[PDB]
């Protein structure tokens, strides 16, 4: 119900903090609920891994959790599912949100759900738009 | 607490801070995260986070 106005972008994300208990969400676009079928409620304080399901590859998982213990940005294709069940192809992208110092503060993921895995110019053009989106976050956050 | 409630009151709280016009944004995620450790806690950190946006104010 109550977005803060970073939570207003129009675009699925979410954001973590790896300093709180298995790196929570601790801001989920009205976007993000409306596409997962979640209440901010019931995923703030919660890692993000319940979007997933027996259906995931967890060899793409791992390459996340690689990514995170690394503190870098990744992107990757996997499988997610609704709340209800329901399954979506999401092509995901990661990135830490960093001081000025350049030490990883917080999270930024973002999802692009599609029904079907994207591959060629789809997959291309998929990766340059959340890289984008995620870049728009950054800058929305951190604006004066 | 074993188990944090996420009340309209702690919501409410989020978007307030948020909105606060002279924080910086590690501020402002630095009590939204607080909120989510300790939703319990929501007046105090409003209370604290609004004393900082007063002695913020620009020049
Ligand atoms: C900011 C952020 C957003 C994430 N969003 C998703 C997501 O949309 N879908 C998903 O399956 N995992 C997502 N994850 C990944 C999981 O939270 C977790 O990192 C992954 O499952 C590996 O850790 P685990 O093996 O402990 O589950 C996200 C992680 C972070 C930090
Ligand atoms: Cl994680
Ligand atoms: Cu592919």
């Amino acid at each position: 119900s109550l977005a803060t106005t970073l939570e207003r972008i129009e675009k699925n994300f979410v954001i973590t903090d790896p300093r709180l208990p298995d790196n929570p969400i601790i801001f989920a676009s009205d976007s993000f609920l409306q596409l997962t079928e979640y209440s901010r409620e019931e995923i703030l304080g919660r890692n993000a891994r319940f979007l997933q399901g027996p259906e995931t590859d967890r060899a793409t998982v791992r390459k996340i959790r690689d990514a995170i213990d690394n503190q870098t940005e990744v992107t990757v294709q996997l499988i997610n599912y609704t709340k209800s069940g329901k399954k979506f192809w999401n092509l995901f992208h990661l990135q830490p949100m960093r001081d000025q110092k350049g030490d990883v503060q917080y999270f930024i993921g973002v999802q692009l759900d599609g029904t079907e895995h994207v591959r060629d110019a789809a997959e291309r053009e998929g990766v340059m738009l959340i890289k984008k989106t995620a870049e728009n976050i950054d800058e929305a956050a951190k604006e004066l | 607490s074993v188990d944090n409630k996420f009340n309209k009151e702690m919501l409410s709280a989020r978007v307030e801070i948020y909105g606060l016009p002279n924080l910086n944004w590690g501020q402002r995620f630095a009590f939204i995260s607080s909120l989510t450790d300790d939703p319990s806690q929501s007046a105090n950190l409003l209370a604290e986070a609004k004393k900082l946006n007063d002695a913020q104010a620009p020049k």
